[PDB]
């Protein structure tokens, strides 16, 4: 669930990094059109495809199992869809931690007005 | 999607989803475990569990089509997908208005260090 995903972000960025994730870019957190703007936003975008191939079950809800072993997120014993959620946020909080170097704070708080491209394609 | 589900609850509740709803709760931010902290909270719940419900599209990314008229919202699609996405988000937006009377600052930034009881069960 995104309780876990944040955890997962804030155990591989420090502390408070999940708020970073709230609103940036036409993907990340409260958004969801046009073109990523960038390699973070990129990760979100591929995140929210993976969302979207998650049949029978409800992201946001589910609990999976997961744990940090030696400052790496690991995917527990998920059977069914879990493996698949879990895996998900793995990526993508990997993939924040992977593009902390290009995080742009003049990303954060797009307006739509900005993402009126015709939407990448999962 | 998300900017538009966020365009209907700055409309029908006066506050900026990324800036309030976005980090509240067990529910509305990044939670889903839990259980719902006050009426706000309830109808984010509802909202995921909406969302649950949508198969064919993703509900952060499919792009509908709305007005407001006369402080409604209305939902104009055909594709029953995406109207049914859009309703979702009517609905939260209708029921979030109603109950701003309660929005509680103090539930802002709660799934840090609470959500850790018996989740809501759709």
């Amino acid at each position: 669930n995104l309780f876990q995903f944040a955890r997962m972000i804030n155990g591989k960025l420090g502390a408070f990094s999940v708020w970073n994730y709230i609103s940036y870019g036409c993907y990340c957190g409260w958004g969801g059109q046009g073109t990523p703007k960038d390699a973070t936003d990129r990760c979100c975008f591929v995140h929210d495809c993976c969302y979207g191939g998650v049949k029978g079950c409800n992201p946001k809800l589910a609990i999976y199992s997961y744990s940090f072993q030696r400052g790496n997120i690991v995917c527990g014993r998920n059977n069914g869809c879990l493996r698949t959620i879990c895996e998900c946020d793995r990526v993508a909080a990997n993939c924040f931690h992977q593009n902390k170097n290009t995080y742009n704070k003049e990303y954060k708080f797009l307006s739509s007005s900005k993402c009126r491209q015709r939407s990448e394609q999962c | 999607n998300l900017f538009q589900f966020g365009e209907m609850i700055l409309q029908k509740t006066g506050k900026e989803v990324v800036h309030s709803y976005a980090i509240y709760g067990c529910y509305c931010g990044w939670g889903g475990q839990g259980r719902a902290q006050d009426a706000t909270d309830r109808c984010c719940f509802v909202h995921d569990c909406c969302y649950g419900t949508v198969n064919d599209c993703n509900p952060k990314t499919a792009t509908y089509s709305y007005s407001f008229e006369n402080g409604d919202i209305v939902c104009g699609d055909n594709d029953l997908c995406l109207r049914t996405v859009c309703e979702c988000d009517r609905a939260a937006a209708i029921c979030l208005g109603q109950n701003v009377n309660t929005y509680d600052k103090n539930y802002e930034y709660y799934s840090i260090s609470h959500c850790t009881e018996e989740s809501e069960q759709c």
